[PDB]
């Protein structure tokens, strides 16, 4: 509010501003030091690997820029136990037509 | 209102005896000394009273005390032959991280403070001083 | 496919109505005329009246039998019960009063406030309580209604809802009046959820 | 608002109108104190979800003015979420210099949707939130200055 | 055909898959620190105590599977690779065993670890669930009183393990009553009185902002010193009619009630949800027939309603003796079309 | 006269609506338009047939 | 204005009889004693009276 005399009041006093978080409700950490996270739910009738590949080049191609004090780690996934559970079936696949 | 403390102290008298019909309010007066005008009529400022002092008070954490059912703030003490077992009390005001409990706690009780998710009243509990203030 | 369409269009239309009718809400069936088949409810000893009758269809007899098997979906003659607010000129004259005051009040104070929590995020270090804040709620009974407060006077006078208006549950609307050998009743049509059988 | 508030008022105004879909299976809803509240309803095998998706759009809108109009400003989500997460991203460097906010910032605001508009990527969940531009008001100068917070 | 009978049901034997989940659930009415130092500490110790099998923890506070809130927080634990965890005392199984064993230490909170089951796409844990729906539409807290007794009677069992609501226990409330009366006489509206209260507290999104070319929100609340206690809901003011302000306390005032955080529903009936992994040794479907021996002895008026991986195991159960006999019906029947007559095939199926 | 509908409210657990109209007798014939009173920007109830 | 109870019930004797058209109410007037000034002017009090 502004008086005519040339008084006035501002939001500078009676209350601070500060570019801060918009819902401080959920925090994550990532071995004891803080990060953050997205967990991404794959659609309804897409293959695994394909995306999961197109998520890392999607992260590699804006990777470059990122920040120097920042940096992009892996805390969750679920392709290595499908490419091991693939390849333990051809494995034993192989295996068996050769003793029979 | 910067919220720095003022250097100098004064003290009070009562002038005003009737309560404000819009405001619902009523209205004290202090005196303070003023030696360097560092104090200007009409400034907005916050007085800071004494509203008596309990003698022998009791502090409960507010990790022990909740409320339940309609009803008033219970605690949850082991006796003697560590039985655990509730008690109502009269917490309703808040000093700090505490509760200040007027009535049904009594020096020397053993308040439970963790563990309570793993006990219901009337259970043979061991004891173990816990870790969650400061002290 | 040709429900959504239909509803798309109506949905990204519907900024364009004024107020009063957007929070009516329009209601887009793919209903032709067809039924599995009717069932009323009577009052036949004259204790209710349609609308009374078509409330209890909405509160105690919509639920399980939409909860069965094979039925697609069902409308009901008549509506649930409403909140009725018949006002009076005369003692609206006599307390210097429009319909618009007391339509402000009632949107005053028949609300819902969020208010929050005690020890809310970012909370200050050290802070061990935390507890959710039950403010102002809808009112529910007509008691509740009638006090509501037009105007005071800072000597304590007041005037509530209670004297310039007659509150009371009554139906949403009136048009429709319908009745089963004479006596009041009212119904629901029942079709058929497709890929069932019939008889069962 | 709390939970009481979502309890049978944006629950029961979708919940009667969820019965009655094609070889529906079951109706699960939910809702919380914090301001939250999330229905699952689920069919039997061998339907695309396309067409399920479609028929609960044309169901849940019998009564979507009928729930309060204030959180209408924040919209119904309808998801086809599936029942889990596949893989999770994104961590502080070494250096520090970095709080819990601001590299959620930076994944909501610079990674995020070059992630969800590639294949396969059905749905989000981030821990965090963007920036935004808090104002914290103070009563006491609030009641120096005679202005209320509206 | 008894040793047919003798052999308990089951679906989808266990996998490792490198994988574990972890969830806590403080005394409700906890802050978010509580919280915190209960999930930092089960880190560490994850971390420190069993370097041979995991590879790294993430944990999140604020949000867990069985609900959200203060006074909940959850932790993916991502282990090694396999060739780099030999022998089975390194398989999730052992090491959630040994960890839920260490976990009973944790006085503070209710912290359980599980496994994710054989698909990832049903579920997110093994074992049980079930929904105590009330069909006689009695009350809720017969319902939570029958869901304490179903978990004291479980919890007694040697048969089960991990029994757990899938909810959240009830929490004191404040409410906060406004005499309109007395605030209308003393000249404030109505009306304000709700904005301040819905902003102060219910921190208000008044409009949108700029910032590096993104849209983003602009929010407003009182500062965290304003709102902790009861007694700070006395700072705040309001201007009357007159231009004069008057205390928030002048006319409203505080009481404790009692009210749950989380409520679901199950098809359009109320329930509360209860899930639980078997004890090791023996299968699920002796659990499944534990867990219905035990839910015979129940309050009135309730029952139990199967979902998820147990909903889908019943059916597969069922529907086993029909395919039985049309598989071998179809096989005897075209083995008679080709061999043309009826007596081989009624003897080779023998 | 054309029942305007104000806000919601609970019933029961049930969410139905409260309306707005005035008495029946206030609205039966042309001469009882003339019942209804608006308030002036002075304070007074000017009526209707005025 | 607490709600709290008042220890000395008081007398009542009628003052003014002319109805005010802003509310439709009259005005009645009550005297109470106050020994040790517990009570001040100008406060909102709900007092509770007889009939028939």
């Amino acid at each position: 509010k502004v008086n005519p005399d040339g008084s006035q009041v501002r939001l500078k006093d009676v209350a601070d501003v500060g570019l801060g978080g918009q819902d401080y409700s959920i925090n994550a950490q990532f071995n004891g030091s803080p990060a953050s996270g997205i967990a991404i739910k794959l659609a309804t009738g897409a293959n695994a690997l394909d995306t999961a590949k197109a998520i890392r080049q999607t992260i590699a191609n804006l990777e470059p820029f990122m920040p120097q004090g920042m940096k992009v780690v892996y805390p969750y996934d679920t392709t290595p136990v499908v490419s091991a559970s693939i390849h333990e079936v051809v494995k034993t696949l192989g295996e068996a037509i050769l003793l029979v | 209102e910067d919220g720095s403390q003022y250097p100098l102290e004064g003290r009070l008298e009562f002038s005003e005896v009737s309560v404000d019909e819009g405001t619902g309010s009523v209205t004290i007066r202090a005196v303070f000394p003023n030696p360097n005008n560092e104090l200007l009529p009409g400034m907005f400022v916050h007085a800071q009273l004494q509203e008596g002092v309990k003698q022998k008070a009791i502090l409960a954490p507010q990790q022990g005390v909740t409320r339940d059912l309609k009803g008033q703030a219970t605690a949850l003490v082991v006796n003697a032959q560590n039985k655990v077992e509730l008690r109502v009390i009269k917490a309703d005001r808040v000093i700090g991280d505490k509760w200040l409990v007027t009535e049904g706690l009594n020096a020397g009780d053993k308040i439970i403070t963790e563990g309570l998710q793993f006990v219901q009243p009337g259970v043979e509990v061991k004891t173990v001083p816990a870790k969650n203030v400061a002290s | 496919i040709a429900q959504v369409q239909v509803q798309n269009k109506l949905q990204l239309a519907t900024p364009l109505l004024p107020q009063e009718v957007q929070r009516q809400g329009i209601r887009v069936t793919k209903a032709v005329k067809n039924f599995l088949m009717v069932v009323g409810v009577v009052s036949t000893d004259g204790s209710m009246t349609k609308e009374d009758l078509s409330n209890y269809i909405v509160s105690n007899i919509q639920d399980p039998l939409s909860r069965t098997k094979g039925v697609g979906d069902f409308q009901v003659f008549g509506s649930q019960y409403s909140m009725r607010i018949w006002l009076d000129p005369a003692k609206l004259n006599s307390y210097q009063l429009t319909p618009g005051d007391v339509s402000s009040a009632i949107q005053a104070q028949n609300v819902q406030i969020s208010s929050g929590q005690l020890g809310g995020l970012p909370a200050v270090k050290g802070q061990q309580l935390n507890a959710t804040i039950i403010g102002k709620t809808r009112l529910q009974t007509a008691e509740q209604f009638e006090n509501i407060l037009l105007k005071v006077n800072p000597d304590g006078s007041q005037v509530r809802l209670k004297d310039v208006a007659d509150v009371g549950l009554g139906g949403q609307d009136y048009s429709i009046n319908a009745q089963f050998n004479g006596s009041p009743a009212s119904g629901i049509a029942i079709k058929l959820a497709t890929g069932a059988n019939a008889l069962d | 608002a709390s939970a009481e508030t979502v309890q049978d008022t944006v629950v029961q105004v979708i919940e009667q109108q969820m019965n009655g879909i094609d070889n529906l299976r079951y109706i699960s809803s939910e809702s919380n104190s914090d301001g939250s509240m999330t229905i699952t309803v689920t069919f039997e095998q061998g339907t695309d979800p396309d067409i399920a998706q479609v028929q609960v759009q044309n169901k849940l809108q019998l009564a979507t003015p009928l729930l309060p109009q204030e959180v209408q400003r924040q919209g119904i989500r309808v998801t086809k979420a599936v029942k889990n997460f596949l893989m999770v991203v994104g961590v502080v460097s070494t250096d520090g210099s970095m709080t819990k906010e601001d590299l959620s910032n930076y994944i909501v605001s610079n990674i995020q949707d070059p992630l969800s508009r590639t294949k396969g990527v059905g749905d989000f969940q981030v821990f965090g939130s963007q920036y935004s531009m808090r104002i914290w008001l103070d009563p006491a100068k609030l009641n120096s200055y005679q202005l209320t917070p509206g | 055909i008894w040793m047919f009978t003798r052999i308990p049901t089951a679906f989808l034997p266990d996998e490792d898959q490198g994988v574990l989940f972890a969830q806590v659930q403080t005394p409700p009415g906890s802050s978010a620190e509580r919280t915190q130092v209960v999930v930092d500490s089960m880190r560490e110790y994850l971390l420190e105590k069993e370097s041979s099998s995991v590879s790294s923890v993430f944990t999140v506070t604020g949000f867990n599977f069985a609900g959200r809130g203060q006074s909940s927080g959850m932790a993916f634990i991502m282990l090694k690779p396999w060739e780099e965890r030999p022998g089975g005392e390194n398989s999730v199984f052992e090491l959630a065993k040994r960890a839920q064993m260490h976990f009973f230490s944790f006085k503070d909170a209710m912290v359980f670890a599980f496994a994710p089951p054989s698909v990832l796409e049903l579920g997110n844990a093994t074992g049980f669930d079930l929904f105590l729906q009330d069909q006689a539409g009695v009350g809720h807290e017969v319902l939570l009183q029958a869901r304490n007794k179903f978990l004291m009677l479980a919890a007694q069992n040697p048969a089960l393990q991990r029994v757990r609501p899938n909810g959240m226990s009830d929490e004191p409330q404040y409410k906060l009553e406004i005499d309109d009366e007395k605030a209308s006489a003393l000249g404030v509206s109505l009306a304000d009185i709700n904005s301040t209260v819905s902003i102060a507290w219910g921190s208000s999104y008044v409009n949108d902002f700029i910032d590096r070319g993104r849209v983003k929100r602009v929010y407003l609340q009182g500062r965290p010193d304003a709102r902790m206690n009861p007694d700070d809901l006395s700072k705040w003011y309001v201007r009357n009619d007159k231009g004069e302000m008057v205390p928030f306390n002048a006319f409203a005032t505080g009481k404790w009630e009692y009210g749950s955080p989380k409520l679901e529903r199950y098809n359009g009936v109320p329930a509360m949800e209860i899930l639980g992994e078997p004890a090791p040794g023996l299968s699920s479907g002796d659990a499944m027939a534990a867990v219905e021996e035990i839910v015979k002895q129940l309050p009135k008026g309730v029952g139990y309603s199967w979902t998820g991986l147990s909903y889908e195991e019943r059916l597969s159960g069922s529907q086993a003796p029909a395919l039985y006999a049309l598989s071998l019906l179809v096989v005897f029947l075209c083995l008679a079309a080709l061999y043309e007559s009826w007596s081989i095939p009624f003897s080779v199926m023998l």
